């Protein structure tokens, strides 16, 4: 087992978390493991912003390995920004450690209400170098160099709330997690984990659309026009100006997303993208889909996709591998 | 929701 296993834990049964620690001593932190960003950031004791009151904060001075820096930074996400400065110290992922460069965030003001409302402390990126600020080598890519893991790849098995936890295996593929054969999809870029696939919903097809397998996104993102065309004949109710698309969970018109390559066919049925909203109305559900237009027609296969499919992100071969996750471990 | 880098 020259490969880790960070037990992930469900957050409000949509997203999920996993820990890691900075500072040469322990200093544990809960992170959102983001295959959609390449920058590890942590709240510093120097944080002055309210968002930190609930967070675990980092003390460089309490850590022998702290290598200073201070280059101010601004980490921008599609959902928020977080400011701070670079610093270096050990990072203990699972049991493996390595001198890693990160960001000591001290202002979390532009990441609200998300931050104050969530239980994670930081965001640990698992993406490609070109997606990073300060050009940091990917943890898993650096670990391989550092002969700590043989294969520079990471597995993801999302926990299913009251069923089982999940795992972030680092360095190898555990069959315990997946059913059926794995199928590999070569990256179209070494940025995000972006593969190319044909999108097909009703008889709406956007062939060769960009597909970003992002674990940091709670929803399945869709090019706006696609969203607008998709929700036309269904009996879906969008509240004016709000990305709140309410359905009866039994709506027989609900489409089944279906992305395919010449290697495999991946589908996400209503069961995986719908979100029960019984408190609002009995028998009601919401889509968990968002209109979002990237420069080039992109879909974002977030938590819902990865929650059905066991995924393998391989830095060495430059591809993502999709297999069906095991309903239970 | 949360769509995570620019």
């Amino acid at each position: 087992s020259s490969n880790d296993n960070i037990e992930l834990v469900d957050f409000q049964n949509i997203m999920f978390y996993g820990d890691a620690e900075v500072g040469d001593n322990q200093q544990p932190f809960t992170f959102i493991l983001d295959t959609g960003s390449a920058n590890l950031w942590v709240p510093s004791v120097k944080c002055t912003t309210a968002g930190c009151l609930t967070k675990h904060l980092y003390d460089s001075s309490k850590s022998r390995t702290y290598e200073k820096d201070g280059t101010k930074v601004e980490m921008n996400y599609v959902s928020g920004t977080v400011s701070g400065f670079f610093s270096k110290d050990l990072v203990t992922v699972g049991n493996l450690s390595l001198p890693y460069k990160f960001i000591e965030v001290i202002d979390t003001n532009g990441f609200e209400p998300t931050y104050t409302a969530s239980t994670f402390d930081g965001i640990l990126g698992l993406g490609w170098k070109d997606l990073s600020i300060g050009s940091v080598d990917p943890i898993v890519v650096e670990l391989k160099n550092q002969n700590k893991i043989e294969n520079a790849l990471f597995t993801f098995y999302l926990p299913v709330h009251d069923k089982h936890t999940g795992f972030l295996t680092i360095g190898g593929i555990e069959e315990r997690f997946y059913e059926g054969p794995l199928t590999y999809e070569k990256l179209n870029h070494d940025l995000y984990w972006q593969i190319t696939l044909d999108a097909h919903v009703g008889n709406i097809m956007l062939e060769k659309a960009n597909c970003i397998v992002d674990s940091g996104t709670s929803a399945i993102t869709v090019p706006t026009d696609f969203l607008n065309k998709m929700l036309q004949n269904l009996d879906v109710i969008k509240v004016p100006f709000l990305p709140f698309y309410v359905t009866l969970c039994n709506n027989s018109k609900l489409p089944t997303f279906e992305f395919t390559s010449e290697n495999g066919k991946y589908t996400l049925e209503p069961e995986y993208y719908l979100q029960h909203i019984e408190d609002v109305g009995p028998g009601l559900c919401m889509l968990n889909i968002i209109g979002l237009d990237f420069p080039v027609p992109t879909f974002i296969l977030g938590d819902p996709f990865m929650r059905k499919y066991f995924t393998v992100f391989d830095y060495d071969n430059h591809s993502v591998g999709i297999a069906l996750a095991k309903k239970n471990l | 929701x949360v769509v995570x880098a620019x």
